[PDB]
């Protein structure tokens, strides 16, 4: 089972397949007897219970999680260790609640999980390396050393490419024609998606835009029209950067890295030194890369050096890394299985030691 | 012994002449290896002191094992006679027992007791460390209880020689007040345990406005609540106020207003202990404490020590709980390789 | 079979090693071989971003330098433990350290243990602190004045073998002015800096009250009166701004009548604030926290100062400086908590504006205006004033001194080998190569300055052989002469450190014996 | 192990790679072992006068077959051996064989000014030469009759023609400077012009 | 033993150290002063050059151009911080100072193949610069300016805008810049900030259009454009809010529990738009001066109430309206009243004719305090070029705001303080008087430069001037600075700062002694 | 005197200078190429060019009046 609830979807495959066989949307059959018909439709009907990257529901997932493998997957997960993906940050209680419901339906022999940023850093290829959780909704700061992520070390910043887009439209009103329907919503990220590049800063991109006026891109769109002079573009990154642009006034992010990164022992850091890979969610221009760069070199002494790293597509990333740590031929050391989940309870998953 | 500078593949650079922290440097691959590796480990777990005695005796067993099975005998008999000759050692090493140490609490006695683990480690001069070692161990010497070695702190300092190096009945820690005041001889102490801002409710809390003297006396109030809760704190006595959590300034500033020490701590090891060498008691609230759950203290200071600040918490009479030792050293490989000694006489005592 | 280790060690060992090591340190110094004495030399490192710098204290280069050896990230550690312990004279001791290391070559090639050298150390440290506190320098004045101009005295030789050394006397009356008036709880945050482009040496300036960089002013600015014979300081950590309450002060009201009230309401609790500060009678309103513009407005209208979100270091240092009290809310202002001062006004220097306050009874801290044409020539000036005010806050607690020239080596080495004549075996060996790497140090700062050593070296010989004391070597004349009556003259307490971490630094290198790489995952 | 399982993924990390060339070079020098032996018989032409050492039995007919292309080898070698003089030919002629030459036949068109031990020296190695290839036109001349007023210091230059087409050249001595000039270098140097098959150290 | 890894990374590791660094070094730096040299002073040529982002930028303000270079060796990232210094200390010399220090080295870098020891050479740079400034100030004549006597000031200007292509009409910027100064200037203080003075530009017009307007330029139309267009003196008011209802600036939920709330509301709503009005009408104020914009019902009402007004009004054209203007500024109506209003002498409305860019001037009748300068000229690079010219103008009349802060320059403060260097180093003994004499040498390479610069046969001339100053001593007998003859400098007057040239002397020789100990370097 | 590239390598990438009469030339090329561009067009007989862009639907536009054209080219 390389089932993984990711950030809207599910995909259910195997370890050694090189993708899952099927999605999750949250007539192949449907035309011979219908059995699967009404529970896949039943199914599809439920909702995804995950916002922020914390669970809300929790009838749901099982009620989803039964049919998704029953009626297609074909497998009986009691001959089976399980390996599912989980929300980015959630005390103990959730995970476990979550096993009792897993052992107490299914009784699967072991399990384990890890989060997603683990499995990011996993398919990179790299066991070391901060990456820069900038999921949808809210971003995060996961510093991974050796695979485990450090509980005293996740930091959490409510920005969201949702609220850069609206801090667009709200200075978009300031360029004549506003932007506030679904539509419009819709084709400001689509120019979001189109152009929102970094070359340096904003006073000299907007001299260079306007001055000098190179920096114009004429819009020829049905939604779109010729209503950027190079700023609103560059305009959609700047608040990502400095935070006084969308009015909450507090450190950057770069300032948050930083901290959690100089916190730990200096040595260390060496190795978060070596990668500190980068991840999307908000992030899809370039610009970005060199950028924070050189912002955060600012910050880092002249004596070190420093690397930034960005893959292109990270849309499976978490999928990947399970099917690799499937594969890891030394992660079942660290099963929990029924010797301990019908000797302890959820004890040990507290660590009642230390 | 020879000191062996080690690199680590994390390029720490270890120099290490403590056959324990060597093998706890060295990365080996052979099984057997992990076998020999693991027994020094337990054995310097158990006792601590000369863990390449058991490497050399092993090998010296296993050598042994290598002629006499290469000269054809088989592995039973000469099991039983490496068993029977353990045994016949087991059984013969107590009759060898030439003294025993008397009474633990004479400085140069221990002192003495404790140089010969000592100089397996550095020869210049054992007999500093000694003194310093017996100075700090004797004071703390536990009567029905057990001792331990977390009763024992450690502080080291980059400069000048060890010889400029002393104890310290106490604990010592990185950081400045944020008071206004400094020095304060035999200050009450108020630990406390809470954030000391206003104690934020652990469910969403949400201010509801209707008429305008609702926000005009908001502050005004809020202010004069926070300088309630403070005033009674103060009425205690207390000179030196003592958190972990978050801090308020208004609170700072009413100290202020009332001439009171503040401190922040940032290791809830820091709290234990010291509440273990004060008597003082963790307050899950700031209401003051009775004069029962609080620690007294002669004498707290901020205390410059060479271009180096560090709060202070110091008594005259020097009963306390934990002592800790000021380090001087030129270089951070000096202070590892003397902490590492100090922690095999430690272990010896 | 299979190996024993990971793959990826490395396994040298012996007198290959050793020598190894001692050839190692020996290349370090003679990359600054040139730079202290009152000669002075400057260096110039570019890396990474392309910040240049430049510098005559190696401690500080070297910092800049990144290296990767067990011997030479011990003499980085060492060199910086001089440099945090006293200061100046760090190029001094990673010179003597290789001088040790160099002078001690064929014992190691010989048959000797590290034992017997190491022993031969610590003797010979201990006998030189023990001489140097029996004929340590004191003044017998224990006088106020006396102590000001030994401190001006050592504040040239502190600027000796640095850039300025020809405005040693005014930069010297100059920290001297600025210590003095300092109280002796020897704290180091008072004392920052106003760094100004354009000017000359002796255009840089001390101000006795404060003096800080005028942040970015609102509109409706310069408004305000410039001059004030005895105005009064509100120091503020409040801001003051037409803001949200606390974030959560929800509104329900259905009444717009009530609506309005709020508004206006919030209005009042601004023009309250307004009010009370009003009636301090102040009329010098900082902040460390922002303040809005009508706020200014009001002031403009209210003819009297404003300046908000200023740094913290400069609000307390202005706190120190007046003698006033910062507030953190506008409810318990009173006539004696508020900061006073004689003259306040802000002042159009060399292309910016700054604000300044003079007169004030209480002399307790000052801050430096530096007008210079060089930002590498201002940052500089900025360490080597650094230098002279830890120099000077040594030597007030007591006047361990010692005169320059270097001649403190030929004491040094006089006394050692002397001493090294009565005992046996190699241990004389070894104090006396001791002696000889002491006896280097200056011929190295003269040969620098351009003329032979040998002659003088012997005439040096001469003179202390019979009680010549400190007749070090003269520097633009090329000759020899006494520093003490030639009045440069450094801490004692810097040299007893430096030769007391150089016999550590020497006992710890001699005692190693092999080394193991790893695969560096 | 985790390298492995990234082979198995990805290929981001290089370390199976290039273990098929020495494979592929050590297959074909075993390879290269068997044409000592396919060839034994295929190459001596004294096998018949090595009886009782290199008979095993007669088959007859590729054996007969080998002496019957080995004698019409031998005649067609053998027709050819008619030079071994370096003749002195005229310029007056000297166009008639510029040109007609014949085709297919290498002619070394040697030119000369006898008296220098370089230009002599060279006379007498391919004298020596025209002893052991008898089916290479050789011809020596003063370069005065051949070319009117030839420069002198341009001697002696080696031609190599056939159908009046120059294939190599070898102009004056400084290309064969020196009395330590030999026999074999001469012909390693005519082998080069294409002329010649033969094996020489340098 | 064979070579090991002592420093990090010594692969791509460069280090150069002696006195190859030091020929290095002067041979940049002699390629940098001589790139920089046919700009020099009183007359002289431009140089034009490109930027990154390719942009046109040509002038004699050096320190611009050095500003604008991509260049890759320290020394002259160094010589432009320099020329940046200078320039923001006086705005003259920004060649000059570069050019002598460029000689200093010349004379270093001979005197070094001497071999002779660096400190030696700064030494008498130090001292050289100690003579020269010292005479320079005993040469220097003090010049007594009042409040109503400007012809001096007016040579001044005119002579400094030499060289400067400003120099066209050449008189009219001299009396319109002391004007603005005398409007502008603090006198007790001695202050003059220039953040009072909106120094602006438009293309088109001439160089005979450069006027100083006694008031206040804006550049915003009507927010009613039929409005009429022009009003004559008037009385204004500068309201730091807009015309929207007083919202709090704290998160707000105004329920509506009723019908009737909805009619009070709607009603409030016009309510306080009148009252507003009726409030601002009151005061009998004829402008208002905004910052944040408003609503278009107010632009009605305006329209209604025949008072003029306008909106988006930035923060420092706000100020420096309630500057010139003489009152105070009003928060909100609560402060609105007759008295803190500001007294308008006339404010008018243009547009330039064929352009359609809007204006609004304001020139006061009565006191005022923040002046206004505008350019007309041929393209962006004319209207650069003037407002970076006369802001160096104002530059130096604030230096002159004092007495005695002019000397006679043109050079021949170069030839006199060479005479004075050479004079006192003679007297002098060994291992000084080569590096004084060095200095000497420096300080006569301005007016060669100058000679050069101005196409004149130069060694003859600086030859003859030289002898000719020398039998009779004057501070004035400098070179043809117009080239007609007259060499007596008390007829033509190149009347230029002192400090000036102080400045640049003292820069130099600090600078020159700083360079002169960089011996040993290091590169990746 | 005038010589600002022998010594060292004063510029970064890209950077260059010219003193003497090569500037002079250069710029005169272009203000003459500018010249023959313009030159051929004016007068009550003045002729007529067409403006066309590189790429991107290749904005055409007629015009006689040498404004847009020096708008349009990229002049170097």
């Amino acid at each position: 089972l390389v089932v993984d609830n990711g950030s809207g979807m599910c995909k259910a495959g195997f370890a050694g397949d090189d993708a899952p066989r099927a999605v999750f949307p949250s007539g192949q059959k449907d035309s011979y007897v219908g059995d699967e018909a009404q529970s896949k439709r039943g199914i599809l009907t439920l909702k995804y219970p995950i916002e922020h990257g914390i669970v809300t529901n929790w009838d749901d997932m099982e009620k989803i999680w039964h049919h998704t493998f029953y009626n297609e997957l074909r497998v009986a997960p009691e001959e089976h260790p399980v390996l599912l993906t989980e929300a980015p940050l959630n005390p103990k209680a959730n995970r476990e609640k979550m096993t009792q419901i897993m052992f107490e339906t299914f009784n699967t022999p072991a399990m384990y999980v890890a989060i997603q940023a683990v499995l990011s850093l996993y398919a990179s290829g790299r066991t070391t390396g901060i990456v820069m959780d900038s999921g949808d909704g809210v971003t995060h700061t996961v510093p991974i050393y050796e695979g485990y992520a450090l509980p005293h070390a996740i930091l959490r910043l409510d920005l969201a490419g949702r609220d850069l887009t609206d801090y667009l439209m709200k200075i978009l009103t300031e360029r004549g024609y506003s932007f506030t329907t679904t539509a419009e919503r819709e084709i400001v990220r689509d120019i979001k998606e189109k152009l929102c590049y970094v070359a340096l800063d904003f006073e000299q991109e907007m001299a260079t835009a306007a001055s000098s006026s190179s920096l114009e891109k004429s819009y020829e769109l049905p939604d779109g029209q010729v209503i950027t002079i190079g700023n609103e573009r560059f305009r959609c990154p700047e608040a990502l950067f400095q935070p006084s642009f969308l009015g909450m006034e507090s450190c950057g992010i770069h300032e948050t890295t930083f901290n959690s990164i100089m916190k730990c022992d200096v040595d260390i850091r060496k190795d978060l030194y070596a990668n500190t890979v980068l991840s999307g969610g908000t992030t899809m221009y370039p610009g970005i890369a060199d950028r924070m760069q050189k912002e955060i070199t600012a910050l880092a002494p002249s004596t070190m050096k420093i690397k930034i790293i960005a893959p292109p597509e990270r849309k499976y990333s978490v999928w990947i890394g399970g099917s690799i740590l499937a594969s890891l031929s030394t992660f079942q050391q660290m099963w929990i299985s029924k010797q301990e989940y019908d000797e302890s309870g959820p004890s040990i998953v507290h660590r009642k030691c230390f | 012994g020879m000191n062996k500078m080690v690199i680590n593949h994390l390029e720490k650079l270890f120099v290490t002449n403590d056959a324990a922290t060597i093998l706890r440097e060295l990365e080996v691959q052979h099984p057997a290896a992990k076998m020999i590796v693991m027994a020094s480990h337990m054995q310097e777990q158990e006792v601590g002191d000369g863990t390449n005695f058991v490497l050399v005796f092993a090998g010296a067993l296993l050598e042994l094992a290598e002629e006499l099975l290469r000269i054809g005998l088989s592995v039973s008999e000469v099991i039983e006679g490496y068993e029977i000759a353990c045994r016949k050692a087991h059984e013969i090493l107590p009759n060898l027992v030439c003294c025993s140490a008397k009474n633990l609490r004479d400085i140069d006695e221990v002192s003495s007791l404790l140089r010969t683990s000592i100089m397996s480690k550095q020869y210049g001069n054992e007999v500093f460390l000694a003194k310093l070692i017996a100075q700090a161990c004797v004071s703390i010497f536990p009567d029905s209880g057990h001792f331990n070695v977390d009763n024992i702190r450690v502080c080291k300092i980059l400069g000048s020689g060890i010889s400029s190096s002393s104890v310290l009945h106490g604990m010592v820690f990185k950081k400045e007040t944020e008071g206004d005041v400094t020095s304060v001889k035999d200050a009450k102490i108020a630990v406390y345990s809470c954030p000391f801002d206003g104690m934020i409710t652990e469910t969403k809390g949400t201010v509801l406005i209707k008429t305008a003297e609702e926000l005009m006396n908001f502050s005004k109030g809020e202010e004069n609540l926070m300088d309630a809760q403070v005033k009674a704190i103060a009425d205690t006595g207390a000179n030196v106020v003592v958190t972990g959590g978050k801090v308020a300034d208004m609170a700072l500033h009413y100290a202020n207003k009332y001439n009171i020490m503040l401190v922040r701590l940032n290791s809830k090891w820091d709290l234990r202990r010291l509440c273990k060498t004060v008597g003082a008691t963790a307050l899950p609230r700031l209401t003051p404490p009775v004069l029962e759950e609080m620690g007294h203290c002669d004498s707290v200071y901020l205390s410059e020590v060479g271009d180096t600040q560090v709060v202070v918490f110091k008594h005259e009479k020097e009963d306390g709980a934990i002592s800790t030792i000021v380090l001087r050293g030129s270089t951070d490989n000096l202070m590892d390789d003397i902490e590492r000694a100090v922690d095999d006489g430690v272990n010896t005592f | 079979p299979v190996i024993l280790l990971k793959e990826g060690t490395d396994s040298s060992q012996g007198i290959p090693q050793l020598v190894s090591n001692i050839s190692a340190c020996q290349v370090i110094a003679e990359a600054v071989r040139t730079t202290l004495g009152p000669r002075g030399m400057d260096k110039l490192i570019v890396d990474g971003r392309g910040k240049a710098t430049i510098s005559n204290d190696g401690a500080t280069i070297l910092k800049l330098l990144d290296v990767v050896h067990p011997a030479a990230k011990t003499l980085v550690d060492i060199a910086k433990s001089q440099d945090a312990e006293v200061g100046d004279g760090t190029t001094s001791v990673t010179l003597l350290a290789a001088e040790f290391l160099k002078q001690v070559k064929p014992y190691v090639e010989e048959g000797l243990h590290p034992q017997i050298i190491i022993r031969a150390f610590r003797t010979a440290t201990q006998l030189a602190v023990n001489k140097i506190k029996e004929i340590a320098v004191t003044v017998k004045k224990a006088d106020k004045v006396e102590q000001r101009k030994l401190l001006e005295k050592c504040a040239m030789t502190a600027l000796s073998s640095k850039l300025i050394s020809q405005q040693k006397a005014f930069f010297a009356k100059m920290v001297v002015d600025a210590v003095m008036m300092l109280d002796d709880l020897l704290q180091l945050k008072m004392i920052g800096i106003k760094k100004v482009q354009g000017g000359a040496l002796e255009d840089s300036q001390l101000v006795a009250g404060v003096a800080f960089k005028k942040t970015f002013s609102y509109a409706g600015f310069e408004m305000q009166p410039k001059k004030y014979h005895n105005p009064k300081i509100a120091l503020l950590n409040v801001e003051l701004e037409l803001k949200a309450e606390k974030d959560n002060a929800e509104i329900r009201v259905h009444t717009v009548e009530d609506y309005q009230a709020i508004v206006d309401a919030e209005w009042n609790i601004l023009y309250d604030k307004l009010e009370k500060i009003h009636h301090s009678g102040a009329k010098v309103v900082l902040s460390k926290l922002p303040i809005g513009d009508v706020a200014t407005q009001y002031f403009a209208d209210r003819d009297m100062f404003c300046a908000g979100r200023v740094p913290e270091e400069d609000l307390k240092r202005t706190m120190m400086a007046c003698g006033g009290s910062i507030q953190t809310s506008v409810n318990a202002l009173s006539a004696d908590v508020l900061g006073r001062c004689q003259v306040f006004e802000e002042t159009q220097i060399g292309g910016e504006r700054y604000n300044f306050f003079t007169g004030c009874p209480k002399a307790k801290t000052c801050t430096f205006i530096l007008r210079g044409g060089a930002e590498q020539f201002m940052e500089e000036t900025e360490r080597s004033l650094h230098d002279a005010i830890m120099i000077v806050r040594r030597a007030i607690k007591n006047d361990s001194v010692v005169a320059g020239g270097g001649a403190i080596e030929m004491e040094l080495s006089k006394y050692l080998r002397d001493y090294s004549r009565t005992i046996p075996g190699k241990q004389q060996l070894l104090i006396g190569a001791y002696a000889k790497a002491l006896e280097i140090i200056p011929r190295q700062l003269c040969d620098n300055a351009g003329f032979d050593a040998t002659n003088i070296l012997n005439k040096l010989r001469a003179r202390h052989a019979q009680g010549g004391t400190w007749y070090g070597v003269d520097i633009n004349n090329e000759d020899i002469a006494d520093n003490f009556e030639a009045f440069v003259w450094e801490p004692a307490m810097v040299r007893i450190n430096a030769l007391t971490a150089a016999s550590e630094a020497a006992c710890l290198i001699v005692s190693v014996d092999e080394t193991i790489k790893n695969p560096r995952s | 192990e985790w390298n492995d399982i990234l082979r198995k993924k990805g290929i981001l990390p290089p370390k199976e790679s290039l273990k098929e060339l020495e494979e592929e070079a050590e297959e074909e020098q075993r390879i290269l072992q068997q044409s000592v032996v396919k060839t034994y018989e295929d190459m001596t032409l004294e096998e018949l006068e090595d009886h009782e050492d290199e008979f095993n039995e007669e088959d007859e007919r590729a054996i007969e077959m080998y002496r019957r292309r080995r004698l019409a080898e031998w005649k067609a070698t053998k027709l050819k051996n008619k030079f071994g003089e370096v003749l002195e030919i005229s310029g007056k002629d000297y166009v008639q064989e510029v040109t007609k030459a014949g085709e297919g036949l290498w002619v070394i068109l040697h030119l000369y000014k006898q008296g220098i031990p370089l230009c002599a020296l060279i006379n007498q190695h391919l004298s020596g030469l025209a002893r052991k290839f008898p089916d290479v036109k050789f011809i020596k001349a003063i370069s005065t009759t051949c070319i009117p007023n030839y420069p002198d210091r341009n001697l002696p230059t080696i031609f190599v023609y056939l159908e009046g087409d120059i294939k190599a050249q070898f102009i004056g001595p400084l290309v064969f400077g020196g009395m330590n000039l030999t026999r074999d270098e001469l012909e390693w140097k005519l082998s080069e012009s294409g002329a010649i098959m033969t094996d020489l150290e340098e | 033993g064979r070579p090991f890894l002592i420093i990090k990374d010594q692969d791509r590791k460069s280090r150069l150290m002696g006195l190859e660094a030091l020929k290095s070094h002067i041979m940049a730096a002699k390629a940098v002063a001589n790139t920089m040299r046919t700009s020099l002073g009183p007359n002289g040529l431009d140089k034009m050059m490109v930027d990154k982002d390719g942009d046109v930028t040509v002038t004699n303000d050096g320190a611009t151009i050095l500003s604008m270079m991509d260049v890759d060796h320290q020394i002259a990232k160094l010589m432009v911080e320099l020329s940046k210094s200078q320039d923001d200390e006086i705005g003259d010399g920004t060649t000059g100072v570069v050019v002598l220090a460029g000689a200093l080295l010349e004379e270093a870098e001979q005197l070094l193949d001497r071999g002779i020891h660096p400190i030696r050479i700064a030494d008498g740079y130090e001292q050289a610069a100690r003579v020269a400034i010292e005479h320079l100030d005993k040469i220097s004549d003090s010049v007594l300016v009042d409040i109503k006597d400007t012809e001096p000031l007016i040579q001044t200007a005119k002579t400094t805008l030499g060289s400067k292509v400003v120099n066209s009409c050449h008189r009219q910027m001299a009396e319109i810049a002391v004007n603005a100064v005398l409007t502008v200037a603090d006198m007790e203080r001695r202050d003059v900030d220039f953040e009072l003075i909106k120094v602006e530009g438009k293309v088109g017009g001439r160089l005979e259009d450069t006027k100083l307007i006694k008031g206040v330029i804006v550049d915003k139309d009507f927010s009613h454009p039929q409005m009429p267009k022009k009003v004559e003196d008037a009385k204004i008011a500068i309201l730091t809010c807009p015309f929207e209802p007083p919202k709090p600036k704290t998160k707000h939920k105004l329920d509506v529990t009723s019908v009737e709330d909805y009619k009070a509301l709607q009603k409030y709503e016009k309510e306080k738009f009148e009252e507003m009005i009726q409030q601002i009408k009151e005061t009998g104020a004829n402008l208002a001066i905004c910052q944040w914009g408003f609503d278009d019902e107010a632009n009605h009402l305006l329209l209604q109430n025949n008072l003029p007004a306008v909106r988006w009004v930035g923060g420092p054209e706000i100020e420096l309206i309630a500057i010139a203007t003489g009152g105070r500024i009003v928060p909100r109506f609560s402060e609105l009243t007759a008295e803190k209003l500001g007294f308008a002498g006339l404010v008018q409305e243009i547009s330039f004719g064929t352009t359609k860019d809007k204006m609004l001037v304001i020139e006061q009748c009565k006191n005022s305090r923040a002046v206004t300068i505008f350019i007309r000229g041929g393209n962006k690079m004319i209207i650069e070029e003037a407002k970076r010219s006369l802001h160096d103008a104002l530059c130096v009349i604030r230096n002159l705001i004092r007495d005695n802060r002019v000397v006679y320059g043109g050079g021949a403060a170069e030839i006199s303080c060479a005479l004075a260097v050479s004079q006192e180093a003679d007297k002098c003994p060994t291992l000084e008087q080569y590096a004084m004499r060095a200095f000497a040498d420096a300080l006569e390479v301005i007016p060669m430069a100058l000679s050069e610069n101005s196409g004149m046969n130069p060694i003859q001339t600086m030859t003859e001037v030289r002898a000719r100053q020398v039998k009779e001593m004057n501070p004035a007998l400098g070179i043809d600075c117009l080239h007609k003859g007259t060499n007596d400098m008390k007829q033509q007057h190149v009347i230029e700062t002192l400090i000036g040239k102080k400045q640049q002397i003292s820069l130099a020789t600090q600078m020159v002694r700083m360079i002169l100990k960089i011996d040993d370097i290091r590169k990746p | 005197a005038s010589l600002s590239l022998a010594p060292v390598n004063i510029f970064k990438a890209g950077a260059d200078e010219e003193r003497a009469e090569t500037a002079r030339l250069t710029s005169f090329i272009g203000a003459i190429a500018i010249g023959d561009l313009v030159k051929s067009t004016l007068g009550p007989k003045g002729m007529d060019k067409i403006l066309l862009s590189s790429g991107r639907d290749a904005s055409l536009m007629v015009t006689n009046d040498g404004a847009t054209i020096l708008k349009n080219i990229g002049v170097d």
